[PDB]
């Protein structure tokens, strides 16, 4: 008693430290199996690609709206979305399915969210850096975007829509 | 006296709530994958 | 008083948690109506009649973030892991340091307050760039947060003059926590030091009119998570060596809970990354990386979870406790003291796997930036911690003032105490599952109805939450109250020790412990441990700066 219990509580202590660790072992298994796998075309690219904010919707790829989509593979897209102070252009973003879609995406402003509700795509956009993702919506129908980082008081409001085609 | 019954049964509660979340999202991640 | 002569320490401890705990009764108002505003309850038009200064949505969300989560929890902690290894090692701590401390805490808590009610800094308590508040706010973050490096200096003090009188002795245990804690705090806090001394003071002064967003908010990040283990630990402190006493038993081992303090001080700073993961601009290697680390992280907890549970079977038994669940109902039930941090504990179950799943790299895309997010804290700061906070006043409120405490306030905190878990549990379910739905975070959604019909049931407790919150908190503030406004006064029970617990002991224990106790040579490992983790990425950053000038939006 009390040191009898003492061994016995350290004793099982040492095996769930054991089988906790390999627990996360197990979970760093399937991460890394998700990190191989198509799936793994959410995560923003990670080399940097600097922007003016000042100048962005003026000049270059994003200052038109009829220009925001471009077909650069054999069945790879890149558009080109602008998340601004309560908004998205364009408005609505058109893609087809089966089809390979590389956003790029920043902002004039602040930060806002990209959240395209019924996907994995969750990126924050940040002003001066233009957040590079890859996405195949095998479902067709009406996507939606959110903004989920406060961005100003209209921040609630600030939605988007990516019309994909069937 | 004896085994942490009641401990162990604590940390059991605790490894069946971290897989019906982690294993239930691990789920969820795919099926907007 | 004699007390605050012979121990004036509980003077400035007692002068930091009341300014603490006002700001938390502050703050917690817009509680309510945010769990409101998640039932699609739009009750800020009520509330802008009640306190005419508030102008936005976010502005209540703001005051209610910095309030609870900076100036509540730091003023908490710095009482809390300066009184405790004080009275661990009965040395009076350095007064004049100490007094200065507090100054810099009032005046940078008055200095920032300002422009937050006068709507001059409606930028949340991540003030993220561009969004541009008024210099005072910043200013007054910096001083704010520089408090605490006298204090970290302070408990310093006190335990290399312990080292001193007993020369080559293991560093008692309270001391070793509060001390890697302290550490632990000072590695961290350089991230938010940096961008303060290089970007957001210089550039609400004006001095510069860009700032970058990308590095900004990630030397955020470095001071960033450590801070929510910074909150943390003061709790763990109280939770391994005070509690098991208040539950009438001994705390099991000694070396876990350094062994768990040692882990946090080494693995609290080198994973903000966990944060980060849908930001550009950032390796997918050093993400992967950091998301590891992170799960290495969530150990000091587990092993907590064990030695902790342990410590209050052992407890249970001591009481009369059963079989499987007997030592259960065996606890002190009558005990606001006691009974708090347990409850808070099980909202800390559905919280770990919260944070689990969060730092699951990708899986985190699902949630983030979701009400789940919420979720996930709420049942760590605003359930364990803040509850361990409340109940805590129990034994420590009468310890440094003498006031005794009533069978009426005692029960009237129960009341207090149970209402909150449950509204935490209740709110819980609420965010998670929105969350689940997509539902964003910082978000006054009751301003759009129908922009969200697909929340119908979750959105049936936040309301539901909202009222059972809002009891609890009028209740806190009369019960709190009560509390400080009676004149009932005991000398004797103001010089009564502190109710530490019993520490079990073992024959391996020593070799464990003097390993631990190497805290010169730990401090390097989780120093060099950052500039692997960081400083890779950061001077990739640093040599490609583009700042975006600054911006307004309320
Ligand atoms: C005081 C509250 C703080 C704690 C504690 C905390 C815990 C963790 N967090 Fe976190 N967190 C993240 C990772 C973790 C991990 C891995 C843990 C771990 O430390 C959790 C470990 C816990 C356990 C492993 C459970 C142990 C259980 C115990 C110890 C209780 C047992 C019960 C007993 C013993 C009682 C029995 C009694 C009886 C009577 C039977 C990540 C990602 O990796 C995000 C990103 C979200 C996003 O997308 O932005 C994040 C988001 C946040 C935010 C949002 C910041 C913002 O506003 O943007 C805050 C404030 C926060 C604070 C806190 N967080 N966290
Ligand atoms: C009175 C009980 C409380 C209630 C009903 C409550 C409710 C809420 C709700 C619904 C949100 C989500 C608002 C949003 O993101 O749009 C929130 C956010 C938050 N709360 Fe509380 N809360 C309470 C107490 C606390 C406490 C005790 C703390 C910390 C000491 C705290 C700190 C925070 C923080 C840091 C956020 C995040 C704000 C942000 O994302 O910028 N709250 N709270
Ligand atoms: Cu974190
Ligand atoms: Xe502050
Ligand atoms: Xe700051
Ligand atoms: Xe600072
Ligand atoms: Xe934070």
């Amino acid at each position: 008693d009390e040191h009898k219990a003492h061994k016995a509580i350290l004793a099982y202590e040492k095996g769930w430290l054991a089988f906790s660790l390999a627990m996360l072992f197990v979970f760093i298994a399937l991460i890394a199996y998700t990190l191989a796998t198509h799936t793994a075309g959410v995560i923003p690219a990670g080399k940097l690609e600097r922007v003016d904010p000042t100048t962005v919707r003026q000049e270059g790829p994003w200052a038109d709206p009829a220009q925001a989509v471009v077909q650069t593979g054999p069945n790879q897209y890149t558009v080109y979305v602008l998340a601004f102070a309560f908004g998205y252009q364009p408005n609505p973003i058109e893609v087809p399915q089966g089809a390979e879609i590389v956003f790029k995406i920043t902002s004039p402003d602040v930060i806002h969210g990209f959240h395209v509700e019924g996907t994995n795509i969750n990126v924050e956009v940040l002003p001066g850096e233009v957040s590079t993702v890859r996405y195949t919506f095998k479902r067709p129908g009406e996507y939606r975007i959110i903004c989920n980082q406060y961005c100003g008081l209209g921040h609630q409001n600030m939605f988007g829509t990516i019309v994909v085609k069937e | 006296e004896e085994k942490p019954k009641g401990a162990l049964a604590v940390i059991l509660v605790l490894t069946l709530t971290i897989l019906v979340f982690w294993l239930g999202v691990y789920a969820v991640f795919f099926a907007r994958g | 008083s004699r007390v605050y002569e012979a121990y004036p320490e509980k003077k400035a401890t007692l002068y930091f948690l009341v300014l603490g705990f006002l700001a938390l009764i502050v703050g917690s108002l817009f509680g309510p109506f945010q769990a409101l505003n998640y039932g699609n309850v739009d009750a800020y038009p009520l509330l802008k009649r009640l306190l005419p200064f508030v102008q936005s949505y976010y502005q209540g969300l703001t005051l209610h973030g910095v309030l609870n989560a900076i100036v509540f929890t730091q003023l908490f902690a710095q009482a809390i892991m300066v009184y405790l290894p004080a009275r661990e090692l009965n040395m009076r701590p350095n007064m004049g340091l100490m007094w200065l401390s507090w100054w810099m805490a009032f005046i940078g808590l008055v200095v920032a307050a300002l422009p937050l009610l006068a709507n001059e800094a409606t930028v949340l308590y991540t003030f993220y760039p561009p969004l541009k508040g008024h210099w005072a706010f910043y200013l007054g973050a910096s001083v704010f947060v520089l408090s605490t490096w006298v204090s970290i200096y302070i408990v310093l003090d006190l335990w290399r003059r312990w080292k001193a009188a007993n020369p080559g002795k293991v560093t008692p245990l309270v001391t070793y926590m509060a001390v890697v804690f302290w550490l632990m705090w000072f590695l961290a806090s350089l991230g938010l030091v940096l961008e303060a001394v290089l970007f957001l003071l210089p550039w609400s002064f004006g001095l510069v009119e860009g700032v970058d967003p990308l590095v900004a908010r990630t030397l955020f990040w470095w001071t960033g998570h450590p801070i929510v283990y910074f909150w943390l630990l003061p709790a763990y402190a109280i939770i391994y060596t005070i509690l098991p006493k208040q539950a009438g038993g001994k705390l099991v081992s000694d070396p876990m809970a350094r062994l768990a303090f040692l882990l946090f001080l080494l693995l609290s700073t080198p994973v903000g990354f966990h944060h980060q993961f849908a930001d550009p601009g950032i390796d997918p290697t050093w993400k992967m990386i950091h998301s590891v680390l992170t799960l290495f992280v969530a150990v000091p907890s587990l092993m907590t979870a064990f030695t902790v549970a342990a410590s209050l079977e052992f407890a249970g038994r001591l009481r009369g406790g059963r079989g499987l669940f007997g030592w259960i109902r065996a606890l002190p039930w009558d005990n606001p003291a006691f009974v708090a941090p347990v409850l808070g504990l099980l909202g800390f179950i559905p919280g770990g796997a919260g944070g689990i799943v969060n730092a699951s790299f990708t899986l985190d895309y699902v949630v983030h930036n979701t009400a789940w997010v919420p979720g996930h804290f709420h049942l760590q700061v605003a359930s364990l911690v803040t509850l361990t906070a409340m109940g805590s006043l129990y034994w420590l409120l009468p310890n440094l003032t003498g006031k005794p405490i009533s069978d009426a306030q005692r029960r009237l905190g129960l009341a207090v105490v149970w209402l909150w878990f449950l509204g935490m549990m209740i709110m819980a379910v609420g965010l998670h599952w929105a969350g689940l739905l997509n539902v964003p975070r910082r978000a006054y959604i009751a301003q759009v109805p129908d922009a969200y019909p697909h929340a119908a049931v979750p959105m049936v407790f936040n309301v539901l939450a909202g009222i059972v919150l809002l009891v609890a908190l009028l209740l806190f503030i009369y019960g709190l109250f009560s509390v400080l406004l009676s004149r009932e006064r005991k000398p004797e029970l103001a010089e009564a020790p502190l109710p530490f617990a019993e520490v079990i002991s073992g024959p391996e224990d020593r070799r464990l412990v003097l390993a631990m106790d190497r805290i010169g040579f730990w401090f390097a490992v989780a120093a060099i441990l950052v500039v692997l983790a960081y400083g890779p990425t950061l001077v990739q950053l640093f040599g490609h700066l583009n700042p975006v000038p600054g911006w307004r939006l309320w």
